[PDB]
């Protein structure tokens, strides 16, 4: 009633979701070819041996613990909803915008 | 390379982009005489009757040797290795 407003973005949330899930499949599918050029299909064990081998350790590491790694990550990215719901004031720097 | 303007800079970035890519069928490992070989650098292909070993950003197949693959390993742990002989 004082003349101040608020407006809208341009993005909706919908697009926002249609631009992140397009990144994660092309990171899946791809590797690291996707923001250089045409995409380049991979399977993902090899684009992880040679994610190993980036940081020193050969690739023989992971081919012979594939399971073992596998089943760790499964872990840890199961555990972080958990952490995220659990912890109060997980998402503070977002909501001091507000 | 940069050049000067009125109040700012300009970059000329040169850069390398691929092109033309094609299909292949891939394997992680070569067994051989109940030993694994792994590739040192590049990848294994095949053209769909023989097996060679390439770089990553470009189609340059060889044959492949034991100058370029390390076993260190055994032949029944490995998902997915298809044997094929290794000459030397
Ligand atoms: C896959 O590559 C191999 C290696 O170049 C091909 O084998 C050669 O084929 C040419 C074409 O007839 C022959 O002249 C050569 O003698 C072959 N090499 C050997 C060692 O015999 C093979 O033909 C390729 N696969 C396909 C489907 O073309
Ligand atoms: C490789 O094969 C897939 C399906 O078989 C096809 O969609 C794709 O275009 C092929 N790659 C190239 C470079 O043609
Ligand atoms: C080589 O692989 C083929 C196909 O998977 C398999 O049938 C064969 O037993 C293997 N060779 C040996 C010596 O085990």
């Amino acid at each position: 009633f004082n003349g101040l407003t608020v407006l809208p973005p341009l993005l909706t949330d919908e697009m926002i979701a249609q631009y992140t899930s397009a990144l994660l499949a092309g990171t899946i599918t791809s590797g690291w070819t996707f923001g250089a050029g045409p995409a380049l299909q991979i399977p993902f064990p090899m684009q992880m041996a040679y994610r190993f081998n980036g940081i020193g350790v050969t690739q023989n590491v992971l081919y012979e613990n594939q399971k073992l790694i596998a089943n760790q990550f499964n872990s840890a990215i199961g555990k972080i909803q958990d952490s995220l719901s659990s912890t109060p004031s997980a998402l503070g720097k977002l909501q001091d915008v507000v | 390379f940069p050049q000067s303007a009125p109040h700012g800079v300009v970059f000329l970035h040169v850069t390398y982009v691929p092109a033309q890519e094609k299909n292949f069928t891939t394997a992680p490992a070569i067994c051989h005489d109940g030993k694994a070989h792994f590739p040192r650098e590049g990848v294994f292909v095949s053209n769909g009757t023989h097996w060679f070993v390439t770089q990553r950003n470009f189609y340059e197949p060889q044959i492949i040797t034991t100058d370029n693959t390390f076993v260190s390993g055994n032949c029944d742990v490995v998902i997915g290795i298809v044997n094929n002989t290794v000459y030397d």
